[PDB]
RNA sequence: AAUUGUUGAAAGGGAAGGGCAUUUGAUCAGACAUGGUGUUUUGUAU
RNA sequence: AAUACUGCCAGCUGGGACUGAGGACUGCGACGUAAGUCAAGGAUGCUGGCAUAAUGGUUAUAUGCCGCCCGUCUUGAAACA
RNA sequence: AACUGGCGAUGCGGGAUGAACCGAACGUAGAGUUAAGGUGCCGGAAUACACGCUCAUCAGACACCACAAAAGGUGUUAGUU
RNA sequence: CCCUGAAAAUGGAUGGCGCUCAAGCGUGUUACCUAUACUCUACCGUCAGGGUUGAUAUGAUGCCCUGACGAGUAGGCAGGCGUGGAGGUCAGUGACGAAGCCUAGACCGUAAGGUCGGGUCGAACGGCCUCUAGUGCAGAUCUUGGUGGUAGUAGCAAAUAU
RNA sequence: UUUGCUCCACACAAUAUAGAUGGAUACGAAUAAGGCGUCCUUGUGGCGUCGCUGAACCAUAGCAGGCUAGCAACGGUGCACUUGGCGGAAAGGCCUUGGGUGCUUGCUGGCGAAUUGCAAUGUCAUUUUGCGUGGGGAUAAAUCAUUUGUAUACGACUUAGA
């Protein structure tokens, strides 16, 4: 479910002829689809508030797209996840264009460190961290410095045939 | 000319096969010079025609032929598969066979 | 004696639906919508865009 | 076990009497009919123009 | 000539020999099916024999017929061989293998006449 | 495969036929098959679902 | 595209090459692997070499000489890693070794003519820059190879017997990279450009 | 019939035998070569 | 304002594969003022070769893949039952 | 022992292999599409793409299942104060 | 994640080869492979629903249409094939060759089996309807008879010796 | 051994092909570096250029490729002769001097092709033998039987004998 997309999902409770026009909660959800977005929406309204699907009703769904989403900014992403031996909250920066494309490299991410997949982790916030000098990890904070450079050495090259007859080179 | 060649040269890989079970009624062909199914498009319906030896003589030739066509692309590497009136005999797994140009579509 | 489909094969797909020859003609398929120029309001806007 | 038509050589003369005039018209198509044509190493009719 | 049929599609050219039919002589050719509680031929297993179901049943507008087209039938004489004279397009004759040599000769003069096709033509002639 | 909601293959239970040789209850049975389908009136269905019925179930009156 | 390519093994790992190769095979193409001495395997000379050992092991308890046979020449080594990647034990995989030859260095008539590589089993391409590998000529030698020195010494004549032949390939291809800018900057040279050649 | 001898055919790298499919070799039936869009019987049924 | 994505078309069109079952008509429909025609309750038209071992069959062999030795007792058999 | 599903009685695709597991239940053929499982080669299918982790002088590689624990490591990677 | 912990006896098991920005691990997007599964079509069978007689189809448990299904041990039922004999019938076949037997020779039947051709043979035997039974064999450490591999093998070596 | 055997050449027949259908088209080394060209007061040098796939390069037009008249030349490419080498890793091939001869599409011509009838690989290759033409070259061993015992169950080994 890697090809994210960001929704926001508002809902509230069944309104009765004692308490109508309920409290209209509403949260930002990362799923695939409008129906994951709904049930990732459930589950955390149910880690939250005293309301189920049946008791709930979905009042808006709508898929929220970046304002500027081709704009390189830090991303400093608060997330709880499950591991095999407890919970932890932990607090990660990604450098991303994209809201969407951070989580989706955070779930990446944290399914390659800590074998953590979409079951066993919860994104509580994502923050655009707005300035610098105040990203404190060291892989985000050197592509924050002047005049970026860097070379990609040991360049491979993809082989339409098996057989090639030069002895390729590597340079780039 | 020393080119008299109107196919294009393809391989006879194996039958049709699962793991552990082969299909003999269709075949696979990989045509040489085709790396992808997008291109691999272009060799449906082309005929084929597996051209052999024989050591009698039956019609004045010592040459025989199963002939045959292609059907689908199978994979995504520019195999094709093939439909022959009658099927490969099994020992042709790596063999030549010609892909002719027709019924051409140009 | 055969089935034949539908939505293809538009001799029997004019045995059915009377309405398919007037749907053909008039692009009824790909009607094009009336302009309008309804804006959204602040109240929903800000509250999709904020946090 | 086991002879060409008269009126067939002489309408195949003047079906070319009427296209050698326009064979000669534009350069080097004559002797491109007269050539044959052939697939060679390498090359690839999925992707040949013809 | 006979009527036009179908395209004939036997299903099963292949005859259905008995299991282990040439492992064992006492095995004869003829198709026993195998009822024991462990046999693969029973248990269908993949590599095995098949054994004769009703899917290979032969189609109803070509089951008994000859590839000349025909159904066979067993004449001895010539009053056998009257009951073909309005049939010929679907029946061919077949002479008994128990006719004489001086008898088989008369039933072929009338079926020749009478334009029966006969299967059989050539047995027991003399020359 | 499909749920077999019942048994398949299986027989109507009824007789469709006389079991015996008679040739001239057949030809009786022959003749109420023909009114049975080609009258309207149900009559001649009773007539022919008992004309099949067996001797126990075809008792003295 | 040709009946017979001849395979460098300089370079290669020795699984990634010998897996193409035994697809070749199986494909009905003939093809001879030369320098297989010069084959790479990913990971430490130590891991490789335990590693042979492991298999050295292994043999027949009740008697050795029907065993597996642990060949110590790194062509047969390399077609060690052939068998198994072919299904050598019927007529096909059979008539598939039979088209495959493994040697040492590049015995005649393979010295004249054309090696090709395989470009995605080459260790450079496919191993990260910083790991470890161990080349067939040492790791043979340690198990048991007895020829590392004479291959040597036979590769040292054939590498200047073709050095010379190349130093006259490249005065016949300055003669002919002169000759065709001399034949250029005319009305054949200017419209075969115009086409595209 | 088991089993054996001779001849002929075929195959054979720790089994053979079998099924699906085809090659190759050997061997085997069918059409239509139908009274058939007729065509003067050499003192009128090819 | 485009464009992406999602969706719709009783949109057009190209290429391939396999199938041709039924055997007078009926029925539904379409186009045509009618007459009739048709992609409309299942394939016809044209052309070529051979007319026999050509295709097909049998049989043997080879090859690719599969295939444990049957009967029985058994929860379980290829069993070192 | 309880509910249920299977094997017995059941082949087939997969789990290399297996009565039970996964998929799926079986007339005979053809065509297409998938399931479970896979796509380096054996082996049909991408040595595809993307993000990272690991270098093991007994690595690891798919559930049933054919094994591994406590504990420890400025090995390395993330993270919490 | 990797390492130490972590030691079993034939040689050895991610299935094997091998694999190190993996062909390992975690994750994700697709593309592709193929089961007797799903769809469509044909054919077979079964089951169900039907249709078919004011002169017309060989006269109806027939023919035809429509639809759904089709695994199977123990078991049950049904439709058939075959053998010995009997009552009919084919004014059946046969010394111009019956029955038998052989036939990598054909045809039909899903099959049980039937039919034909060739060879041998020498005297009786079939088709159909029906009746009858001492009626179908691969097994029972089955019975009787015969023949093999073993195998030209073991053995024919006590009693002094020719 | 019905004048045996082998090798050059040719026709003819088989059986046999793990699979010709333009071309194996040759540096080595490194990849966090190289190749090529040029220059120098010759290096682990300077400068320029290239790669980012062989989708390249060579070859490639002609009754499956005929006949033939020329035009500017001195090339190209077979087939043989011949000057000499190089190559022992499985060398058995590569390179070069010169002559002869066929073709030449580098350019301009002329004739021919059909009826294989709307496609049927529409046959041209690569191995090995077996009968004959017409030239060359050579003119024996082994086994058994006898014998030895450096050997030995028997074979084998090891001897000897015109």
């Amino acid at each position: 479910m890697a090809h994210f997309k960001e929704y926001q999902v508002i809902g509230r409770r069944l309104p009765t002829e004692s308490v109508p026009e309920p409290k209209l909660f509403r949260m930002r959800i990362f799923a695939s689809n409008e129906v994951i977005a709904k049930s990732r929406y459930w589950y955390f309204l149910q880690k939250l508030h005293k309301v189920k699907k049946a008791s709930g009703e979905i009042v808006s769904i709508n898929q929220i797209n970046e304002a500027h989403p081709t704009k390189v900014k830090n991303f400093g992403v608060w997330v709880r996840y499950d591991s095999r031996s407890g919970t932890h909250n932990m607090y990660k920066e990604i450098r991303d264009v994209s809201r969407v494309a951070a989580v989706e490299t955070l779930y990446q991410d944290m399914a390659a460190r800590h074998r953590a997949r979409f079951r066993s982790i919860h994104i509580l916030k994502v923050a655009e961290i707005e300035k610098t000098a105040d990203v404190k990890r060291q892989y985000v904070k050197q592509f924050l410095t002047k005049d970026l450079k860097f070379p990609l050495p040991h360049r491979v090259q993809k082989s339409t045939k098996t057989f090639s007859y030069k002895r390729p080179s590597t340079f780039y | 000319a020393e080119s008299h060649r109107l196919y294009v040269k393809g391989k006879h890989l194996s039958y049709q096969r699962s793991k552990r079970v082969n299909n003999p009624n269709v075949s696979l062909i990989k045509i040489e010079g085709v790396a992808t199914p997008q291109d691999a498009q272009f060799y449906l319906g082309k005929r084929i025609a597996y051209v052999y030896r024989a050591s009698k003589e039956v019609r004045g030739s010592k040459i025989r032929v199963m002939w045959g066509k292609v059907t689908r692309t199978h994979g995504n590497s520019g195999v094709v598969r093939a439909t022959f009136r009658n099927n490969l005999p099994a020992k042709t797994f790596g063999a030549s066979v010609r892909i002719f140009l027709y019924p051409s579509n140009i | 004696v055969l089935k034949k489909n539908p939505l293809k094969n538009k001799q029997v797909l004019l045995r059915l639906n009377p309405y398919a020859k007037v749907f053909a003609a008039e692009k009824l398929g790909s009607k094009k919508a009336e302009k309008t120029g309804t804006k959204p309001a602040a109240v929903f806007t800000e509250t999709l865009k904020h946090d | 076990a086991k002879e060409i038509k008269a009126e067939r050589v002489e309408d195949q003369k003047v079906v070319d009497k009427a296209l050698i005039a326009e064979i000669k018209k534009t350069p080097l198509l004559k002797q491109y009919l007269s050539a044959s044509f052939s697939l060679k190493n390498g090359d690839k009719p999925h992707m040949l123009k013809f | 000539a006979s009527l036009p049929h179908p395209k004939i599609v036997k299903k099963h050219t292949k005859k259905f020999k008995r299991h282990h039919s040439d492992r064992y002589h006492r095995v004869a050719e003829n198709w026993r099916k195998q009822k024991g509680i462990d046999s693969v031929v029973r248990r269908r297993f993949r590599g095995n024999i098949s054994q004769p179901k009703i899917g290979y049943g032969s189609n109803k507008k070509t089951k008994f017929l000859s590839p000349s087209g025909h159904k066979t039938f067993l004449v001895a004489n010539v009053k056998d061989l009257e009951t073909l004279t309005m049939h010929t397009k679907t029946y061919a004759a077949e002479i008994a293998h128990n006719i004489s040599a001086k008898n088989r000769v008369v039933i072929l003069a009338r079926a020749k006449a009478l334009g029966i096709k006969v299967t059989n033509p050539k047995g027991r002639l003399a020359l | 495969g499909i749920d077999h909601t019942s048994k398949q293959h299986k027989r109507s239970g009824h007789r469709t036929a006389p079991k015996s040789d008679n040739v001239y209850l057949k030809l009786l049975v022959k003749l109420y098959t023909f009114l049975a389908r080609r009258t309207d009136a149900p009559f001649n269905k009773v007539v022919l679902k008992a004309l099949f019925l067996s001797k126990i179930n075809r008792p003295p009156v | 595209v040709e009946p017979v390519v001849v395979i460098d093994g300089k370079g290669h790992l020795v699984g990634r090459l010998a897996s193409v190769v035994a697809k070749q095979l199986l494909n009905g193409q003939k093809i001879v692997v030369v320098r297989a001495e010069e084959l790479n395997i990913s990971g430490e000379f130590f891991r490789n070499k335990l590693k042979y050992h492991d298999f050295l092991r292994k043999a027949t308890a009740f008697n050795k000489t029907r065993g597996p046979f642990h060949f110590r020449a790194p062509s047969r080594i390399f077609y060690k890693a052939l068998r198994g990647m072919v299904s050598h034990k019927t007529a096909r995989g059979k008539a598939a070794l039979e088209r495959l030859k493994v040697f040492e260095g590049i015995p005649p008539p393979y010295d004249k003519k054309k090696r090709v590589v395989v470009p995605q089993a080459l260790r450079v391409l496919r191993l990260k820059p910083g790991r470890k590998y161990t080349t067939l000529g040492k790791l043979s030698t340690s198990v048991g190879w007895k020829y590392e020195d004479v291959v040597a010494k036979l590769e040292a004549k054939r590498k200047v017997s073709s050095a010379e032949y190349y130093a006259k390939k490249r005065a016949f291809t300055k003669k002919v990279a002169s000759a065709n800018a001399t034949a250029a900057e005319s009305d054949v040279a200017k419209q075969l450009a115009a086409l595209g050649y």
